[PDB]
């Protein structure tokens, strides 16, 4: 046995897709091709290496590119371009101009502060189940303590991530 | 109590196109959301209670 | 004969 | 949860949706070793590579460097740490999306790339430099005056060797 | 690319799977002849209902202390994000970090916060060289009786001429007694030419 | 309103406008002193 | 009666292994981005730190 992943390149793209049965041996049940990770029915395997577009596993990466009609082929990624530095006991590389490059950096601060009613959510309008919910314990305190908690930090992260400055300046 | 719907909430004045058949109404949650007065063909918007 | 149902065939299931 | 019987998957069926959730949080945990392996390792844009002369100001590097007998592309050092069908009854292991290879071509890739550039490649473009002014200049970012390393190669050279030699006896030992 | 705030919307939609699964919760029986409570209150005994409905109580408080242990994680996650934007902040916008890679892929210069749902943006400035060209190096310089070694820059050779220049940017300027310093003779560093040093 | 259940979501105590403001008084000194508002 | 203490029994056994799994792979995350910067910074340059 196993498990079944299909490959999608996107709909809006097209609708073929490649099938994944991890852990098989393709003995156990279009284009047949065994990687270590698993049978992979749906793709050829191209002697080519590309960057990972779709990661398949265990070094095999799928991608819905034209024939050298398109379709999902199966290749191994590659990690790079090849170059290969010269290294002289007298040679050095010294830059002449400069490209000044601004990037994005993408990190979350806070989430959405959620507090649930312990006494509701479980019970509803029922007088008798807060009767025998009342019974099983205090677990509806250290939730409650749980979600306060919770809030008190996103707080303290919103202020301690951009409230680092003491003056507003203009 | 509107023909078997029990529930409680603020019943409201909603602009939602209901079909000829189509009695009850629902949400994402499986919530009922609207419902059809069974006396005038009028739309109605339960919405959860304060 | 025979013939192919595409994408003919869907009803409402239920009233809601 | 259920070997074989349906009968039992119709009452799972019914405890809610916590197979899908236990589902979602495993192929989590996989996309997020992924990334990590991705991100320790494929922090170069190109693969670099070693010269044949090996001859790197006198630093021999031969312990780290990848050895070409091995079939494995792999250091002394990384097959001495290397040294030391896949289902039971639902539970399958997952192989990694980087191979022992690729994680061994980044490591020679980044060695390639500190031994000729040293820190240039890793902020921009791969800009060559020899070994004994690359070290003349990491002396002066500690205080020491890039003459000392002028006068006493040779015995820096001796001191680094040993010292490689040393981390695989204790690794060994 | 909409691609681009990808975990800015990881953490939304984590939010909102975790409430729809915790809302959808109640529609699934732990065990019981259903799941409205004034169902089972209405539909038999006392005696049977302190059980069926305690099947329910305890599904659902199970489910919500499994809600809590991952918002916990979860908030832990934020948490270390949140400590690793502060310091970003704080090392790139409010000073000159040298640390590689942290400001950014390059030398950093700046680094502009900008608001956003949930999270921070960074726009890190980055000094990035190009156009390199090779040049022939030495270690140091070998003058009539003395050696000299470059004191802020790189001994470069144009093919004839020897001249000193910057670590990230060509600037050829002559070898002169203000950029050097004397230390030792020609007779320990392997590599050393033989120029003249202006004074 | 979304809760049905009592799961109420909690507004953050800083709004936008003052994570805008905030951005702006970090960008303002940036521009005008740099790295000397900070220390 | 006993199949729904079985069944209840091996998924709070299975939740377990994931919860512990999540913390495990939360330390990991932790762990890997020290390495990480750890190489970002002491191999691609000279860290003063």
């Amino acid at each position: 046995f196993g498990g079944v992943s299909v490959i999608t390149p996107g709909t809006n793209t097209s609708n073929q897709v490649a099938v994944l049965y991890q852990g098989v041996n393709c003995t156990e049940v279009s284009n047949v091709f065994q990687t270590r990770a698993g049978c992979l029915i749906g793709a050829e395997y191209v002697n080519n290496s590309y960057e990972c577009d779709i990661p398949i596993g265990a070094g095999i990466c799928a991608s819905y590119q034209t024939q050298t009609s398109q379709s999902i082929i199966a290749y191994t990624m590659s990690l790079g371009a090849e170059n290969s530095v010269a290294y002289s006991n007298n040679s050095i590389a010294i830059p002449t101009n400069f490209t000044i490059s601004v990037t994005t950096e993408i990190l979350p601060v806070s989430m959405t502060k959620t507090s649930v009613d312990c006494t509701m959510y479980i019970c509803g309008d029922s007088t008798e189940c807060s009767n025998l919910l009342l019974q099983y314990g205090s677990f509806c305190t250290q939730l409650k303590r749980a979600l306060t908690g919770i809030a008190v930090e996103q707080d303290k992260n919103t202020q301690e991530v951009f409230a680092q400055v003491k003056q507003i300046y203009k | 109590n509107f023909n078997g719907l029990t529930g409680t909430g603020v019943l409201t004045e909603s602009n939602k196109k209901f079909l000829p058949f189509q009695q009850f109404g629902r949400d994402i949650a499986d919530t009922t959301d609207a419902v059809r007065d069974p006396q005038t063909l009028e739309i109605l918007d339960i919405t959860p209670c304060s | 004969s025979y013939t192919n149902s595409f994408t003919r065939g869907v009803y409402y299931p239920d009233k809601v | 949860i259920c070997g074989d019987s349906t009968e039992c998957s119709n009452l799972l069926l019914q405890y809610g949706s916590f197979c899908t959730q236990l589902k979602r949080a495993l192929t989590g945990i996989a996309v997020e070793q992924d990334k990590n392996t991705q991100e320790v390792f494929a922090q170069v844009k190109q693969i670099y590579k070693t010269p044949p002369i090996k001859y790197f100001g006198g630093f021999n590097f031969s312990q780290i460097l990848p050895d070409p007998s091995k079939p494995s592309k792999r250091s002394p050092i990384e097959d001495l740490l290397f040294n030391k069908a896949q289902k039971f009854n639902g539970l399958t292991v997952l192989p990694p999306l980087l191979t022992d290879e690729m994680i061994a071509q980044y490591t020679s890739a980044l060695l390639a790339g500190t031994i000729t550039s040293g820190w240039t490649f890793g902020a921009g473009p791969a800009l060559q430099i020899p070994f004994p002014m690359q070290m003349a200049y990491r002396f002066n970012g500690i205080g020491v005056t890039q003459n000392v390393l002028y006068e006493n190669q040779k015995l820096i050279a001796n001191q680094f060797n040993s010292a490689i030699g040393k981390i695989q006896d204790s690794l060994s030992s | 690319t909409p691609s681009a705030l990808g975990k800015l919307q990881d953490v939304v939609n984590h939010n909102a799977q975790a409430l729809n699964t915790l809302v959808k919760q109640l529609s699934s029986k732990f065990g019981a002849i259903s799941s409205v409570l004034n169902d089972i209150l209405s539909r038999l005994d006392p005696p049977e209902a302190e059980v069926q409905i305690d099947r329910l109580i305890t599904g659902r408080l199970q489910s919500l202390q499994t809600y809590v242990t991952q918002q916990l994680i979860r908030a832990a996650e934020i948490r270390a994000s949140a400590n690793l934007a502060a310091t970003k902040m704080s090392e790139c916008v409010l000073g000159q970090s040298k640390r590689v890679d942290f400001c950014g892929k390059g030398y950093h210069l700046m680094s502009f916060p900008q608001s956003a749902p949930h999270g921070v943006v960074f726009l890190h400035v980055t000094y990035v060289p190009a156009q390199e060209k090779n040049f022939t190096t030495a270690p140091a310089i070998c003058h009539d009786g003395k050696a000299h070694f470059p004191r802020e820059g790189v001994f470069v050779s144009n093919g004839t001429h020897w001249f000193v220049t910057q670590r990230n940017f060509y600037e050829p300027q002559i070898i002169t007694t203000d950029n050097t310093f004397v230390s030792g003779n020609c007779d320990v560093v392997i590599g050393i030419v033989n120029n003249t040093v202006y004074d």
